[PDB]
């Protein structure tokens, strides 16, 4: 073979006797995990044949990558063995590791500095949502009725000292699976509304759920009013 | 299938990863006594619950080894 | 063959096919002995002697110090005419109310106070990427500027172009209603 062939000190100790031909040295292995009980891995340009006595474990925690996302990374390095796949669990973000010690410590190191990297990188996408109001003005009106100075609240200044501080996200209007709970776990305090008068408009930020999701508030909180005459 | 007559269990345990895919390692206490009886590999995983009532040991299969203790 | 090493080495601000064209340029590169790659990942993976293992460690290490000094972010200006509405905020003197309009440049000013954030999707090279859709939203500096009735816009490359996607949608033609 053109790649070369690296084993250990008790990989090169036994002996053998039967026919092996090495027309094929890849799979020549798989019958050599049949017949003389060793461990091996062909990481793209070398064979590391180890013991099989020497396998160790290991429990690797996952931060920033899903069980799913991290194994077709994999696939597209190349350095993936299907004889040995890892082990997942689809509601913990770790995954459990079996083989030579090599490809062992190898995988260890890689969700180490697959999570340090997407530290750096940012989820949040904020989207800017424009509503066109229909039934009311915007903006804090107020009647100068010279009995008392009433003062009447609008859109952009009720719903905005509701959500004052409040840590939280927010909920259901009454009258990929970490990839999702990290977007719905955005701080309601983080929505800031401006309103906008000469296009009677209002202007709100969110995470890509809750713009969307203020504004089933706000249709259902601006109904046509009614005309009351007097005698 | 195969009889095992008074050989060793780190032979009788390495015969196991002679014939099936996913390789068999165990332990020091594991690989020290032996077994006489009609044990075949038909079914690796249906064998080792018959030898936890004739050896008295323990086995783990997570998906890709056996890890069979004391 | 026997003192053959290995070695797992992370990657900052270099991408996998950023370091691979790097070794075919110096001419130390080993085309017998490639290195492994991960596409999502900012790492790689070394075997051979242990001269060219421990070389390439300490290559990784002295590129990542290079371009931690360099920035990556250009900033770009924009300048949008406006056409359906003024620029900067008009008050009208009514004798009743002291009312007051905000214009463009201090709504949207006011809405993306602080906020260490990217922003998204208006609704009415993949870590070189993902470092330059990681700019912080709290970035943008918007100045009117009314003797041309046009703004000044700042940000990098994309936001520019994202805000004027809003300021678009967002002065529609105003429209007449007459009394009696």
């Amino acid at each position: 073979l053109k790649e070369p062939v690296i084993v250990s000190k008790m990989a090169a100790r036994k002996k053998i006797t039967g026919n092996f031909e090495f027309h094929d040295p890849n799979a020549l292995l798989e019958k050599l995990s049949l017949q003389l009980g060793l461990i091996w891995y062909f990481d793209g340009q070398a064979i590391y044949i180890y013991d099989a006595s020497e396998m160790r474990n290991a429990v690797v925690s996952l931060r920033n990558v899903s069980l799913n996302e991290f194994n077709n990374f994999l696939k597209r390095s190349g350095l993936y063995n299907k004889n040995y796949p890892l082990r997942g669990d689809n509601r913990k973000g770790t995954f459990y590791v079996s083989g030579p010690p090599v490809y062992v410590d190898m995988v260890v190191n890689a969700a180490t500095m697959m999570d340090k990297q997407n530290d750096g990188i940012e989820l949040g996408r904020q989207k800017i949502g424009v509503m066109r109001l229909n039934n009311t003005f915007v903006g804090d009106r107020t009647y100068n009725l010279r009995d008392q100075k009433m003062v009447i609240p609008g859109i952009a200044t009720a719903i905005e000292r509701l959500l004052q501080g409040e840590e939280q996200p927010l909920g259901n209007i009454v009258s990929m699976s970490l990839q999702e709970a990290l977007k719905q776990n955005a701080a309601a305090g983080n929505i800031k509304i401006v309103a906008y008068p000469d296009t009677n408009s209002l202007l709100v930020k969110g995470t890509a759920e809750q713009v969307h999701f203020i504004e089933m508030l706000v249709k259902a909180l601006d109904v046509a009013k009614r005309h009351v005459e007097l005698s | 299938g195969f009889v095992a007559k008074d050989d060793s269990l780190r032979t009788f345990f390495d015969a196991m990863a002679l014939q099936l895919k996913e390789p068999v390692i165990v332990s020091k206490m594991a690989a020290r006594k032996k077994i006489t009886g009609n044990f075949e590999f038909h079914d690796p995983n249906a064998l080792l619950e018959k030898l936890s009532l004739q050896l008295g040991l323990i086995w783990y299969f997570d998906g890709q080894a056996i890890y069979i203790y004391d």
